């Protein structure tokens, strides 16, 4: 029961990082993670 | 005091010396 | 252009510590001696000899960026015997031992010559 | 006391798939007394035994014979007594992993304990009531010298 | 020819006992002529993340808890802390059951009676020197090393704040404690109490709890 | 004993062709070693049949047997 | 197997099934599609313009965004599902296949 | 005799080094076994003397057995203890000692199933029988 | 050229934030060219030092404690192993499992499963290598590597 | 998951006495075997699984079980187990209720 209480607090943690942050220029990640590999074909 | 009856069993430690060796004889 | 003179790896400048001893803070008796303008041929020998020394528990050498002429010799010794006495006595020696090896170095070529 | 298992083994095979490295050598050992199987890899280099050598392993929890349970740090400068001295080989490591024939109706009859030795593995499988000091993720020492008889 | 023979039927292969077994018996030949408190630190002064009046929640219930919320709610001040803790602990045989006898964490400490002082095995630590003024064991200079070096010491800090340069040249253990993330104290404190452990029963099981 | 069968060793090593050699070896290994006892009179008995082509001797089939 | 049938047993298993597929040289996706016998559920074209003109809008997202994997993935490397799915909702933001040109 | 006189831990010293010699000597692991039983290392001991068992002989030694069932009783394990008394009374029915012991044996279980109140009627019963 | 710039360079654009790409959620830097080469011999089953190389070696951690580990072996002369002052890199308390390139595909069936006879399957436990060999497969630029965990 | 593999690997039985002391302790097992609010929870969570699982089903076809995730849930548990020395072979506290809720 000590680690599950610990478990569900780093879930939430290591997720609520995970979310996308306001002013993220994902449009131009978008391009670039496109474009590059085109560069290894 | 009663002393609590244990197995009835009276350890040995034994030396028994082994059979006398009648080996096969070499020629 | 950038080419640094070559007498940098031995000549003093104004201020340079030839030597600079620093309490290690992660361990007891633990010092980090910090030779200024030296290199390996001071840093093997000071480092194995500082091995032989039964009451030395951690002996060793790194020169923190190969351009930079610095170099840093760790020693940490046993609680009874600082490291700064393990530095003095492992050097006192090793004169010694260079001294010996003089003087038997300069009988075996006398022996040599015409012998 | 602190001696987690001990016993007399034998050497039945030496790395039976062929020696996959040079200094270190598997050894597929089973035990006289309480009937274990034991997969060790020894520094064959330093402490080279040979098929059919005969030597005591003792996997001891720490090696002050008070048993007064070390710290895991390296410090040769001591003068306490240390069943190192009477052993000819000793290693160092971590117990990794515990396995046995476990059921969900009952306990295992039998476990295998896991130690690495800084990298050098062992299994040790044995009955379960003689690896009883073993618990995941735990310090022991292996403690082995060759029998002269 | 026969190699195996009355006398040789009782030899070992290759080992000599003599030595071995003369030197046993010479020893039950020698015998037959028949030849407690520890202590532990903590911070008073206030603005130190550990105090006098949540300590207990940061000791017992492993929980941390900020001081601002403690005075703010009006709590009331113990003597000093000391735990008559429930903790079972597995007997050689593995079954469990909880025993405990003093033990002493540093909060007033120079009320303390003269039987106590020099108990230290384990110590939370503030930074400052002056901390410490009067404490046995301080070098006559002014020196504090005498307790860290030979004691395992403890700092409780943020996990962000850079460590302070008195705690990072002495001998003290630092926790790192989330400003945020109260789950991730449980497992500091349980590092606490394993450390303190170690170190009682290394140096101080002699010592009685 | 152990020189000698240093020797007898050597000497079968050298000249495989020694059935008398063979045998001594044989002689002394059988109180220290039953399997090269054993490999030694199988030798003198495989050249005896092969190259001498006479017929084993009843000593050394009463050893192998033994 | 994305080419197989695959069609859940009744205990569970996924159990692909491998039948018969006509692999083409050109396009006529809605009459294909019409031919008795023809599976009209995953008979597809690989060719988005088609998409467009015979499912939609929304479904050229979808065939646009698994083309782009198919010539991303090829070689077996991988870019994370975010970029295709951002430049595909652009691509079909006004409702018409937008072309990056 | 250093058994006998009660020294064992040095006792063990020298069977032990006597076993290091050897492993055909059955005497030795049985006084090897004596020792663990007396100091109390009884999981060990009932495991020497099983494997002494099987490797030294090919009958069931009584003695051995009795040994073995002495173990097992000291290490709690009445039911194996039961069950091997047993099997030594088999050999040797007329023994008044194994009869003793499995006597004391299914007295022992008995009260056990009887002090415990977590036994069902199916136990308590069988029980009573074996009182 | 002004610490509006550099704040935001700092905290947006430095070197370590950029370890893992959003392009594929691994990381984009790695072990890579000699050192893997190198770790790769280093972290054999193999592999012993003796205490003057390990007290030399490890005047190169930065993050090491100053505390030397007992060697792996002890007797008949000090040994330390390869995969021991590993465990001395890497960071914190890491928990992965990675397999090394040449590891059987039927070994995870047989028996020596938990125990690799080839020192292939990567473990580390409670930021310590119990087993296995370093390769791109567990410290390159992929996902699930050991650097990716560390990060 | 096969229908008796969802069953065998999620299901929870309450009604096995033996097996349930271990892997709970004997003040939990008496609480699961005689509390009916706790079975009905239990297999409510049960059937919310079993949902899941055509939810699954209806979403990865082709039995694509691999996913892109933010949090490696297997890590982290096998994080917390070495960081509070769990022990897998002792019987441990956690009471179910306290996971499903």
């Amino acid at each position: 029961g000590e680690a599950f209480d610990w478990l569900l607090g780093e879930i939430e943690s290591k997720f609520n990082q995970a979310i996308a942050h306001p002013g993220e220029m994902v449009g131009a990640l978008a391009a670039q993670s496109l474009g590059e590999p085109a560069t290894q074909m | 005091l009663p002393e609590r009856s244990g197995v009835v069993c009276r350890v040995k430690y034994c030396n028994s010396l082994p059979d006398i060796p009648f080996d096969p004889k070499f020629i | 252009m950038n080419a640094p003179p070559a007498f940098e790896s031995f000549l003093l400048f104004e201020g340079e510590k030839k030597i600079t001893i620093n309490k290690d803070t992660k361990v007891p008796n633990a010092c980090l001696f910090t030779i200024n303008k030296e290199d390996h041929t001071l840093g093997n020998i000071i480092k194995s000899q500082l091995l032989k020394d039964p009451q030395v528990l951690f002996a060793g050498y790194k020169v923190p960026h190969p351009l930079e002429h610095k170099i840093i010799i760790r020693v940490q010794t046993t609680p009874d015997y600082s490291p700064q006495e393990a530095f003095t006595n492992a050097i006192t020696d090793l004169i010694s031992e260079l001294s010996l090896l003089e003087e038997r170095f300069r009988v075996a070529i006398k022996d040599k010559q015409e012998g | 006391a602190g001696i987690l298992f001990e016993d007399i083994f034998d050497v039945k095979d030496i790395d039976p798939e062929g020696k996959k490295f040079d200094r270190v050598s598997r050894l597929h050992c089973e035990s006289e007394s309480f009937k274990m199987d034991l997969i060790l890899d020894v520094n064959i280099q330093i402490y080279p035994v040979d098929l059919g050598d005969k030597f005591r392993l003792v996997i001891a929890s720490t090696l002050y014979e008070d048993g007064t349970l070390d710290d895991g740090e390296y410090n040769p400068t001591d003068d306490r007594p240390s069943r190192a001295d009477q052993f000819e080989y000793v290693m160092y490591g971590k117990v990794y992993r515990i396995e046995g024939d476990e059921t969900s109706t009952e306990a295992a009859t039998r476990l295998s304990a896991y130690v690495s030795y800084g990298g050098l593995l062992m299994r040790l499988q044995g009955d379960a009531n003689n690896l009883h000091g073993f618990e995941v993720d735990s310090r022991v020492y292996l403690l082995m010298k060759k029998l002269a008889f | 020819r026969v190699w195996r023979t009355r006398t040789t039927i009782l030899q070992s292969t290759g080992k000599n006992f003599s030595k071995n077994i003369f030197a046993i018996l010479q020893s039950v030949k020698a015998r037959e002529e028949g030849r407690r408190t520890p202590i532990i630190i903590i911070p008073a002064a206030t603005t130190s993340l550990i105090t006098m009046l949540n300590a207990k929640d940061l000791l017992q219930d492993l929980k941390f808890v900020p001081s601002d919320e403690k005075k703010k709610q009006g709590c009331q001040r113990e003597n000093e802390t000391l735990i008559q803790r429930r903790k079972d602990q597995m007997q050689p045989g593995g079954t469990a059951i909880s025993v405990t006898v003093p033990y002493r964490v540093v909060d007033q400490p120079l009320k303390l009676m003269p039987q106590d002082w020099d108990r230290v095995v384990a110590v939370f630590v503030q930074g400052p020197a002056w901390q410490f003024k009067g404490w046995p064991w301080l070098l006559p200079d002014g020196s504090p090393v005498d307790i860290f070096a030979k004691i395992k010491a403890f700092h409780l800090k943020y996990d962000e704040v850079r460590l302070d340069p008195n705690v990072q040249k002495w001998d003290v253990t630092v926790l790192e404690l989330s400003y945020h993330k109260r789950h991730l104290d449980r497992p500091v404190f349980l590092r606490f109490w394993e450390t303190l452990d170690r170190y009682m029963v290394k140096h101080k099981s002699h010592l009685r709890f | 004993r152990d020189i000698a069968k240093g020797h007898l060793k050597k000497v079968t090593e050298q000249y495989p062709d020694d059935v008398e050699a063979w045998i001594e070896l044989a002689q002394i290994l059988e109180q220290t070693d039953i399997q090269g006892a054993l490999s030694a009179y199988g030798t003198a008995t495989r050249i005896l049949q092969e190259k001498v082509q006479a017929d084993v001797p009843p000593e050394i089939l009463n050893n192998v047997g033994a | 197997d994305n080419k197989k049938k695959i069609i859940i047993t009744e205990d569970g298993e996924f159990k692909a099934l491998q039948e018969w597929i006509l692999e083409t040289d050109g396009v006529s996706l809605m009459r294909v599609l019409s031919e008795k016998d023809v599976d009209p559920v995953r008979t597809t074209s690989n060719d988005i313009v088609e998409i467009f003109t015979v499912l939609g809008i929304e479904a050229v997202r979808k065939a646009l965004e698994r083309e782009l994997y198919h010539v991303i993935s090829f070689d077996g490397s991988y870019v994370n599902y975010r970029h295709l799915a951002l430049l595909c909702d652009t691509m079909t933001c006004r409702g018409h296949l937008m072309a990056i040109t | 005799v250093l058994a006998h006189k009660g020294y064992f831990r040095e006792a063990r010293d020298v069977f032990a080094q006597v076993r290091e010699a050897t492993a055909d000597i059955s005497d030795v692991w049985l006084n090897l076994a004596h020792i663990y039983v007396e100091q109390k290392q009884y999981i060990s001991a009932v495991q020497m003397y099983e494997n002494c068992l099987r490797k030294f002989y090919k009958h069931q030694n009584t003695e051995v057995v009795l040994y073995l069932a002495r173990a097992l009783f000291k290490c709690g394990k009445l039911q194996e203890c039961k069950q091997t008394l047993l099997k030594a009374r088999h050999v040797a029915p007329s023994d008044t000692v194994l009869m003793f012991n499995v006597a004391l044996v299914l007295q022992r279980l008995a009260t056990s199933v009887l002090k415990d109140e977590k036994s069902n009627l199916k136990e308590v019963l069988n029980a009573v029988k074996e009182l | 050229q002004s610490l509006e710039t550099r704040a935001e360079i700092q905290e947006l654009a430095m070197v370590p934030r950029m370890i893992v790409t959003p392009q594929s959620n691994r990381p984009v830097m790695g072990i890579v060219q000699d050192t893997l080469t190198a770790v790769r011999k280093f972290t054999k089953r193999d592999v012993f030092l003796e205490r003057g190389e390990v007290m030399n070696l490890l005047m190169f951690l930065s993050t090491w404690d100053g505390k030397v580990p007992q060697p792996a072996i002890l007797k008949p002369r000090p040994l330390w192993t390869g995969k021991q002052i590993f465990s001395l890199i890497i960071p914190g308390h890491i928990n992965c499992i990675r397999t090394h390139s040449t590891h059987p595909d039927d070994e995870d069936s047989g028996p020596y499963k938990h125990i690799s006879p080839g020192d292939t399957k990567v473990v580390v436990e409670n930021g310590e290598l119990i087993m296995g060999i370093l390769c791109k497969k567990s410290l390159g630029t992929s996902a699930g590597s050991l650097v990716h965990i560390s990060y | 998951p096969s229908n008796k593999a969802f069953e065998k690997k999620f299901r929870f039985d309450y009604t096995n006495e033996r097996a349930l002391r271990r892997t709970l302790q004997e003040d939990l097992v008496k609480d699961v075997l005689s509390n009916a609010h706790i079975q009905n929870e239990l297999e409510r969570e049960f059937e919310r699984m079993r949902e899941d699982r055509e939810v699954l089903r209806v979403i990865f076809p082709t039995g694509d079980s691999k996913v892109v995730l933010p949090c490696n849930l297997l890590r982290m548990i096998w994080n917390a187990q070495k960081i509070f020395h769990i022990n897998p072979r002792l019987p441990s506290d956690l009471h179910p209720i306290k996971v499903v809720e």
